[PDB]
């Protein structure tokens, strides 16, 4: 169990102990109870910290990308959309994971994956249900050009066919970086001159999701938008940090702009 | 098959799990791992201080 | 005889001739909290005999057209002894109370009152965008009176008995714990309220754990060269009090 | 079992024991059977209060909102629908609860999603199967201010995609109040001064579900409306109430309108 | 898995019932507990009243 | 190291990291009167961590020409917390106290100071026809003040140490429970006085058991550019705290 620390019961003392008084100029932080600093009563605790572990605080999925394609090429949205994969463009899941240096995880991709019909001048609309593809390309693999090309043949490249009108569709992927845990925050460059990026973005290389309309193009227009969801499964991290102050700018940067610490008050005291 | 408690309260209580698939990757997540450490962020020093005694004597 | 009672608690004691019996609120006698249920952390006062103890509180005046009189705990003994400066000084508190009603009269005289303790007692309110203000809810020792029919006002609470103050039939408070008093047999009634709410201690001003209501259901009545005054006095002792969360007094 | 007591032969009686006399002076009510008063034979009995129980009573779903959301915005309805959680505003499902004082119990929440064409000068529909998105944001969490904003990333906050044709979604929620029991009436106040709000409304604190359409607007307009269903499990009640007599006015207060004990009748003789 | 009696009249009849999620809350609701306890609100007095006898002695 | 200790009592807790020691006057540590010794023969409340718990008074400007400072108990806690309360409502009280002085200082300054637990501190006056008046005896939580030379007055207390307001050689206050504060070495004095009468219990307001005199018997001197306001502060907890003879707040 997680079960947390049960009060003990204390009387009066008048001792050469201390427990109140310590140095924090040592990094140790104080091991104070209330037992400590007046009398106290026993107290059976039987709250747990079930919920505050990090296989629990990760692990719900979170929208990282969504990226659009159209049928028509009505707004300039192509027949067929890309994302280099990574977990940076959204602040929420980035910051969850950023309290962290390294972590080693599994995810489980969700996607959900929705149309909507265009402004034609178009007359008479009878369009079949939507099958779509979603494609992953790992790093160095061909890619899309077109919609119609041979790449979309799928004959290594992962790959999920899905129809409308049914339950989002799942895959796990696994543990999978060049090292032994994916790395949050990299303090190096990419050449050895120290050129180049700097950054995490040096180490991030995770390939590419393309996703395209399966049916022909029908005479008015769809466009299609495909939300990714990343959920953390079966985690180790390692390395606190504290959380974010500032928001960010960039999903390849630290970059930052300077911001308070905290909120203001009138004074130092306050009610 | 893997029989294993349910979370539960405070003052039947078991579920049943079969895995699937070939992949550990595949299987749901471990939720019910409440193992800590405290001690290597809160008391990270090289001698141990007792709470009683002053930290530095 | 089984009319017969004494109940001693501190050094205050009250004595019957005439009860039926004591009504012991859910089955469920007063009793400090256990280490299992605790969530205060500091050790807890516990002032025994000095605040366990009968307070008698004002009476009131039945009539012949009265339609019944509330008082609302803790704040009816918020100012009473020891009991009501333990509120004072602390955050939490947490009792349970003995309640004895005494209303004798003579053989001549005819009449019959509900007493009954009434947990979580939320009250309405004669306009239905406002709260009841708390001079309405409470008058401390002093009671606050139920009318026959209904009254108007902006933050006075809906009296009238029937609904009981509360939009439920007045009949039907009698799966709360209860004693009649029916001048023709007893001229007491008595309850035993365990501490009752969801959580194990709670703050004695901002929050109400019961209210006593005395009802008449057959008014009273006489013939006129007997007497015509005739009070209710409501004489209640806290059991098992104990306060956590020690600072100065107030409540704001 | 729940089988109720077997009626118990009796023959005539003369004594000095006296079941029927009484005194209601006293807390108690009279334990008198039929075998006590009159003859009587032997009845073996197998009725049973199986379905008197308070999990059985509580335990049907029950209505307790529906919120409207347009993707036109056709009638005011925004593109976005809100509901600050509470189980007040419906009379049926209120009353039930409001029997008892203290309820803990688990909910199990399921969701009737439809939607419906609007009037529009648009001219040719063929709009595709909708999906919609329900979050539940804990107190304290960010809110929608707009249909496109960062909140519907779901980070941290549970939150069910579901598609229309489909089975209702449902998911269980767990006893989840600060107390140890959800409290059906406060006879208090939210402050020590004794002001502000006073009732059961004080200790309401519960959150808000948040409803979109999670596709993209379409040329015409559609309005979903989505009907919330709570069912208690697993419960337990403390202290019985009696139930109300009065029509409840509003869902923060008690506040109700002197009414009738009963209906009429022509006289003390009625046949 | 748990094998429990169904509700049957009056003058095959067991249902197999296994959990298939980590939570207690998850679980379908308990309709089979008929434990009864009325005496805390029909006869809530501090000396036992026999019926045969005088209420009030 | 000797010089750090903590005394934690009720919700409260000091700490110090000079001190001499504690001294337990007499070598006899607070208790509850015992059965054998008893003579009032109901209940006594015993309010525990209620009352006994540490009470700061209002602190007193030790200056290079100050002559001194006195508190008189219990009336020095009569309008503090619970302790105070139960004075008001309670014939006869009886309690025990662990008395604690602080007083830091620089290491560039100097002085030292008698902090001494007086028994039944019984003290003069001007006019040789009169008794001293309350208000001169008593300040309450603030100190009255001994003066360097001779007073007069009518029903003024005769102040001037070196009688130590009692007739009798100021130095000869050592036989007394006491500690000296010598700023030099230590920077606290503590003092654990018992219950001492010759009565098992009396009454709180009519009766001072203990007078704390703080008396410089070395002037407080210091260098023109040191810190020029240095406070005598007195935090003192009853301890073992018991009442009997429950009635009406007041004393009159």
């Amino acid at each position: 169990m997680g079960r947390v620390a049960d009060t003990i019961a204390r009387g009066p003392s008048n001792s050469e102990q201390i427990p109140a008084l310590t140095a924090v100029e040592t990094g140790h932080t104080s091991q104070v109870d209330p037992s400590d600093t007046m009398q106290t009563r026993h107290v059976h605790n039987y709250h747990s910290r079930s919920e505050s572990s990090i296989e629990n605080f990760l692990c719900r999925s979170a929208c990282v990308i969504y990226i659009k394609y159209s049928s028509a090429e009505s707004n300039n949205l192509k027949r067929y959309a890309e994302w280099v994969i990574n977990t940076r463009q959204v602040a929420q899941l980035r910051r969850k994971m950023e309290m962290f240096t390294y972590i080693r995880c599994d995810m489980e991709l969700t996607f959900v994956i929705t149309s909507h019909q265009e402004m034609s001048t178009a007359t008479n609309s009878d369009v079949p249900v939507q099958t779509h593809q979603i494609m992953y390309v790992p790093p160095g693999g061909p890619v899309p050009t077109s919609v119609n090309d041979y790449v979309w043949q799928t004959s290594t490249n992962p790959s999920i066919f899905w129809t409308e009108g049914n339950a989002p569709p799942r895959m796990s992927i696994p543990f999978m970086s060049i090292g032994n845990a994916y790395t949050m925050f990299y303090d190096g460059w990419s050449n050895f001159s120290r050129d180049g990026i700097y950054g995490y973005n040096s180490l991030n290389n995770m390939g590419t999701i393309y996703a395209r309309h399966v049916n022909d193009s029908s005479p008015g227009g769809l466009t299609s938008t495909i939300r990714i969801y990343f959920k953390p499964k079966h985690v180790k991290a390692y390395v606190p940090r504290p959380p974010r102050l500032c928001q960010y700018k960039k999903a390849k940067n630290v970059n930052f702009d300077v911001e308070a610490v905290t909120t203001e008050r009138a004074s130092l005291v306050t009610t | 098959a893997q029989v294993s408690t349910q979370k539960t309260g405070a003052h039947i209580i078991h579920y049943t799990n079969i895995n699937y698939y070939k992949d550990a990757a595949s299987n749901s997540a471990n939720r019910q791992d409440f193992t800590q450490d405290p001690s290597k962020f809160t008391e990270p020093v090289k001698d141990v201080m007792i709470k009683s005694l002053p930290a530095l004597n | 005889s089984d009319r017969v009672r004494s109940i001693t608690l501190g050094n205050s004691t009250i004595t019957t001739q005439e009860c039926a019996n004591v009504v012991v609120g859910y089955g469920v006698w007063p009793d400090y909290l256990s280490d299992e249920e605790a969530t205060a952390e500091d050790q807890p006062t516990q002032p025994d005999v000095a605040t366990c103890r009968f307070y008698t509180l004002n009476s009131v005046k039945w009539e012949m057209q009265s339609a019944g009189w509330w008082w609302k705990f803790p704040d009816a003994l918020s100012e009473m002894g020891l009991f009501g400066q333990n509120m004072q000084y602390h955050y939490l508190g947490r009792s349970g109370y003995t309640i004895h009603v005494q209303c004798n009269a003579s053989k001549f005289h005819q009449g019959c009152l509900l007493v009954v303790c009434v947990p979580e007692a939320e009250m309405g309110c004669t306009n239905a965008e406002n709260a009841p203000t708390y001079g309405d809810l409470c008058g401390g020792e002093t009671a606050k009176q139920f009318e026959q029919n209904a009254v108007t006002g902006e933050t006075a609470v809906q009296t009238a008995v029937c609904n009981a103050g509360m939009g439920v039939g007045v009949g039907n408070l009698t799966i709360y714990p209860h004693q009649w008093i029916n001048l023709r047999t007893n001229n007491s009634a008595t309850i035993v309220m365990p501490y009752i709410n969801s959580v194990p201690m709670d703050n004695m001003f901002r929050h109400n754990n019961f209210t006593l209501m005395i009802i008449p259901f057959a008014p009273l009545d006489y013939v006129t060269g007997a007497s015509s005054y005739i009070p209710i006095t409501v004489t209640v002792a806290p059991m098992s009090a104990e306060y956590n969360g020690l600072r100065l007094a107030g409540h704001q």
